[PDB]
RNA sequence: GCGCUACACUGACGGAGCCAGCGAGUCUAACCUUGGCCGAGAGGUCUUGGUAAUCUUGGAAACUCCGUCGUGCUGGGGAU
RNA sequence: GUCUGCUUAAUUGCGAUAACGAACGAGACCUUAACCUACUAAAUAGUGGUGCUAGCAUUUGCUGGUUAUCCACUUCUUAG
């Protein structure tokens, strides 16, 4: 029955696909009722790539400031080598990482 | 004979006076309402100065009072608001027993039977919901088309059943009285030209009042449930007042207060004083009112920011 | 050395170039109904009791 | 009571500088009178002196005030910027040395010890020593 | 400035024709009822249709 | 009369001198006043700085410079010569010791005779750049009594600095050497030495 | 029991954190009370609040001010609006309701900060110019 | 043409208070360095941590402190 | 059609109109700075309580030191 207090890392490009995963997170873990926290929502990195317009000095001095915004997301969950497995298969996605740095 | 004579007022809010109460237990122990996101509990001394100490502010919504309903015991006041709820505060300070939560549109109400438990509120939604003195639901009525205005209590000397009866209201131009245990259904009133802003009770289980967008108070039974004294009041009424045990009504009609008197059929006495410096569409007019529980101290409430209570006193 | 001490009333209309000068009526504070209409230099208003020790010329209406 | 903090920010300086100037045990490093201590100061200390007994009172009130720190932390801190001339003007870091030995001479008494994490932590003497000596530089106050 | 728009006037304007009786000056009471009738983009532009309206029940009564 | 006593003795200096009191409690603004008529509306006799700092929205509303605090429009002005440009705390760490060198020389109100380098320091009688072609006149118009006192700080300050300039007097000695003798004014100051040097390029022209 | 309540402080930066419990007396400000102020020229700001209004008041109310942010000055308003605030916080959830009425019609006069912190924000910058609305050189 | 310091006592010198924010950083090798010593100093170094909200790194200057300098091209100026 | 006029940061909009209704620009959108005493978690953020504890008071108090003594917190500080 060997427990084991995971803990899941997120971040995407999109506030659609990805809040949409700790609504499915945290309730298809309740579901399994984990002992888990509340979508932790990391400090919002966040690159501004100034560059100048034109293809040539010629021409005013004329700039840009394109960047991705990420939303860095993280989660919890205990449960032992079966449940937590049948959950990181399961959300499965487009946008979006899973880590499962797990705690043993 | 009864000349009524003008007095000092209490003063004090920011935003706009939006109900008030007759305390329903300590009658003192004023408790009043808000706009701007508060309850200032007032005392009535009473003394003269201040006619009689703003000793408890209640913060906040996060938006806009439109109610405050005292208890059966009378020191547990109910609030309401536009940001979807309610919290009970205590008249004595400062808390949240049990936030009530789960409409979508703005409370419109709040009131408590004669044992302090099944209550109920009206809402935007378009329904109604009974929250038990829990954030909890009987059930969530659904019998109107619209924005249900206002729901009352009656007061019961057939000396109670105990399947009991309540209220309601008002844009598809109707009431409709819901057994407060199993909401059944009961009688309504037909007619009306637009809005229903408002409604009242007896203070026994044998009068009410509906009232106006059109002008006319469109008069009761509950327990003849049949249509009756039909006046006319030009304006609107937003803002219905029982004296308690005299026979006067008492409602703010913009212009009057018509007391009309539901006894014989007349116009005793109307109160629009007092008044510095307006251009009309400045009256600052009326939004709550109410008859010392022991029934007075008319504790006539005013848009502005100034609270006016104005008691009948002596020929 | 006399001064008059002239309060204003009617500022008017805008003059110069560029906009250096409003024009200005004046009530004379200390004789009040004689209401002359003189010039100024400021960001003025009415009320602004004005100094004048040119009792006076009187001005006229500067490119 | 009778707080270090309670007091001033240059009586304590003076009246722990004058206590550290007469206590005699304090040791005194060969390079503390000349060597300019910072290099962007040309004028080393007004004092050529027992600066060494003024920051024997700074470094020490400083330590305790937080947690730990020193040596390159007292290396941020005493200095300032630049004078480089014309170049517009810019921080630079002291010289380790002579605040690598009081700090290893406070190590010597019992007022400053080596906080575990490690680097300078005052003991737990020390403190004893400053809470004496806090309430000694009130009363040249009081 | 502060100066009025079309897409806005012309919104007030053919609302005004219908519903003037629900009809108020407390805009606060239009402001929701503005979304239940229209059909609107923002939430910027629907407070500053109502503003215009209050400027007709302010002046015509 | 009641010393509070709360470990924390927060003065009982400057608990008797403020609390018997409102005020700045060095000077006391505690029947001094302004003595002529104009100069009073636009120069606040203060609101109570208990001292000599407000955010300060003072231009936004076209007007409310009058509203603000002579003593925080002058710290304001000092505010150059450019290179402490920015520094107002080495300008009342300056005139907070300019106050002490009126009170000390006189014997006077210094609060009041740093309102009296106010009105007497103004100049009335003014020109104006009339355009007017290549060569024309500065048609001479009582400048509202608002611009005047906007020079009546502007002058004392381009006067009074020059006096430290290569100079063993530290503007605390010359700024207090032109008020004292700026109001009595006299000509050993600067203002009453191109106030009127205005006056007196005006009495022409007009 | 503890009777505790409480508040922040915000001017431009940082933030304090008004813990204003039941002891005796005390106003401890960064681990130093205010007697010992920090840039000790504006010291006076910070003193107008315990006197802006009986040092009486304060004596019961009891405020450990810790102070982070925000160069030294920024703060002195965040420590000042926070003593009033809670002021109101100590008059809005323990001591009465005109007591914050009888009060901010006192705290209300140097109309001021205080009691509402400053609305006003360091503009953009920009492409091309140095501190604000600056257009770099012009040629010909 | 673009620029740095200065013609002062509203400053220059000094103790004694003594305060942020944008970064960065060593791997296949020497980037940050304290600490604790040696140097008036500039620094030297032993040794230490750190692939970094984890180390140097919480102590930057205008300033409040307490004054010397006293209208002396100085005790502004800092060229050569 | 794309205009006399009034309108704006703006062919930005009411309105006048043999002219009716659309595309690009602008604006919408993306970056960051502000706010959330509601959520979601934190020995790479900090609280009290807890000892261990080092001083002044001795009046219970006041001033500490402790990457674990434990825990409990999440305003703070980060950030989804």
């Amino acid at each position: 029955q060997q427990i084991i207090k995971i803990r899941i890392t997120l971040t995407s490009t999109k506030v659609k696909q990805l809040e949409n995963v700790s609504s499915n997170i945290v309730k298809n873990a309740e579901q399994h009722n984990l002992v888990k926290k509340g979508p932790v929502r990391l400090p919002t990195k966040v690159l501004k790539i100034s560059t100048r317009k034109t293809p040539n000095g010629e021409g005013s001095k004329t700039w840009e400031t394109y960047e991705m915004r990420i939303h860095k997301r993280y989660i919890d969950l205990e449960a032992p080598v079966q449940i937590v497995k049948r959950i990181t298969q399961i959300t499965i996605e487009p946008g979006v990482d899973v880590e499962v740095v797990v705690a043993s | 004979n009864e000349v009524l004579v003008l007095r000092g007022t209490l003063e004090g809010h920011n935003g706009w006076v939006t109900s008030l109460a007759t305390s329903a237990g300590q009658p003192n122990l004023l408790l009043s309402a808000s706009r701007d996101k508060t309850l200032i509990s007032w005392k009535l001394t009473g003394d003269d100065q201040k006619f009689g100490v703003p000793v408890r502010s209640f913060k906040g919504h996060s938006h806009i009072v439109q109610d405050c309903t005292l208890t059966a015991d009378g020191a547990y006041a109910l609030s309401a608001s536009w940001d979807k709820t309610l919290r009970l505060w205590d008249v004595a300070t400062g808390e949240t027993y049990q936030r009530f939560v789960g409409h979508k549109s703005d409370v419109m109400s709040v009131d408590i039977d004669k044992k302090a438990s099944m209550i109920i509120s009206g809402s935007r939604d378009k329904t109604i919901k009974v929250w038990t003195i829990k954030g909890q639901c009987l059930a969530t009525l659904l019998g109107h088309n619209d924005w249900v205005s206002q729901v009352r209590v009656v007061p019961n000397e057939k000396a109670d059943d105990d399947s009991v009866t309540i209220i309601s209201a008002g844009n598809d131009k109707m009431v409709k009285a819901w057994n407060l245990n199993q909401f059944q259904i009961e009688a309504d009133f037909i007619g009306h030209n637009s809005n229903i802003n408002t409604l009242t009770a007896s203070p026994d289980g044998t009068l009410i009042a509906s009232a106006g967008k059109d002008g006319e108070i469109m008069l009761w039974n509950l327990a003849a449930k049949k249509a009756m004294y039909t006046l006319s009041a030009q304006d609107e009424v937003f803002s219905l007042a029982f004296s308690p045990n005299r026979y006067w009504l008492a409602a703010a009609t913009a212009t009057g207060i018509k007391v009309f008197s539901l006894d014989p059929q007349y116009l005793v006495d109307d109160l629009r004083p007092e008044f510095a410096g307006y251009s009309k569409a400045a009256e600052p007019h009326a939004v709550s009112l109410a008859w010392s529980a022991d029934g007075q101290t008319l504790f006539a409430g005013y848009t502005d920011n100034v609270i006016r209570v104005w008691q009948v006193m002596t020929a | 050395t006399p001064v008059t001490l002239a309060k204003v009333i009617k500022v008017l209309g805008r003059t110069g170039s560029r906009g250096g000068v409003t024009q200005v009526r004046v009530e004379f504070l200390e004789d009040t109904s004689r209401t002359i209409v003189r010039n100024v230099k400021g960001p003025v208003r009415e009320n602004d009791i004005l100094v004048l020790m040119e009792s006076e010329r009187e001005a006229r209406r500067l490119r | 009571g009778v707080s270090v903090r309670d007091v001033a920010a240059q009586d304590f300086i003076n009246a722990y500088a004058s206590f550290l100037q007469r206590q005699g045990k304090l040791e005194v490093p060969g390079y503390v009178d000349i060597v300019k201590t910072s290099s962007g100061n040309e004028m080393p200390p007004q004092d050529a002196e027992g600066w060494f007994y003024k920051r024997a009172a700074s470094v020490a009130r400083h330590i305790y005030m937080r947690k730990q720190v020193g040596v390159g932390k007292l290396n941020k801190l005493y200095g300032g910027a630049k004078s480089r001339g014309v170049r517009p003007y810019k921080h630079i870091d002291a010289s380790g040395s002579i605040n690598r030995k009081v700090l290893q001479a406070l190590e010597k008494i019992g007022i400053v010890e080596i906080s575990p994490k490690g680097g300078r932590r005052i003991s737990e003497n020390g403190q004893r020593d400053l809470d004496r000596i806090a309430a000694q530089t009130l009363e040249e106050d009081e | 400035g502060r100066v009025r728009t079309k897409t806005v006037k012309r919104a007030s304007k053919a609302l005004i024709e219908r519903y003037y009786p629900k009809l108020t000056l407390d805009f606060q009471t239009n402001k929701r009822l503005c979304d239940e009738i229209a059909t609107i983009q923002s939430k910027r532009l629907r407070n500053k249709i109502a503003g215009y309206t209050t400027h007709l029940m302010k002046r015509i009564q | 009369f009641t010393p509070v006593v709360l470990a924390t003795p927060i003065p009982e200096e400057v608990q008797q001198a403020q609390t018997e009191i409102k005020l700045f409690n060095k000077w006391s603004f505690e029947e001094v006043e302004v003595k002529d008529a104009s100069l009073v509306d636009y120069v606040q006799v203060a609101q109570p700085i208990f001292v000599a700092h407000t955010a300060g929205r003072y231009a936004n509303k076209r007007f409310r410079k009058a509203q603000c605090p002579i003593i925080e429009r002058l710290t304001n002005s000092l505010m150059m010569n450019g290179r402490n440009n920015g520094k107002k705390l080495k300008a009342v760490r300056i005139i907070k010791h300019t106050l002490d060198i009126i009170n000390v020389l006189t014997d006077q109100n210094p609060i009041q005779v740093v309102v009296d380098a106010i009105t007497n320091t103004g100049p009335r009688e003014d020109t104006t750049r009339v355009g007017g072609g290549g060569a024309a006149r500065r048609q001479a118009v009582d400048v509202s009594p608002l611009r005047r006192v906007n020079q009546a700080i502007a002058l004392l300050t381009i006067g009074a600095r020059e006096a430290a300039f290569r100079n063993i007097k530290t503007i605390a000695e010359t700024l207090a050497e032109e008020l004292i003798n700026a109001a009595k004014g006299s000509s050993t100051s600067y203002a009453i030495k191109k106030k009127d040097e205005l006056e007196r390029v005006a009495k022409s022209n007009r | 029991a503890v009777p505790s309540v409480q508040t922040f402080g915000k001017k431009k930066s940082a933030t304090a954190v008004a813990h204003v419990k039941a002891g005796k007396g005390l106003i401890k400000v960064n681990g130093s009370p205010i007697t010992l102020v920090e840039p000790e020229i504006l010291a006076f700001k910070v003193y107008e609040p315990l006197l802006l209004v009986g040092l009486d008041k304060f004596s019961n109310i009891d405020i450990r001010v810790r102070v982070t942010g925000g160069g030294h000055v920024s703060q002195v308003y965040a420590i000042r609006q926070a003593i009033a605030k809670g002021l109101v916080a100590y008059h809005q959830k323990y001591v009465d309701e005109q007591s914050k009425n009888e009060l901010k019609k006192a705290f209300t006069s140097y109309d001021a900060t205080l009691l509402i912190a400053d609305s006003r924000r360091p503009e953009p910058k920009k492409f091309g110019g140095k501190g604000a609305r600056s257009r770099f050189q012009k040629s010909y």
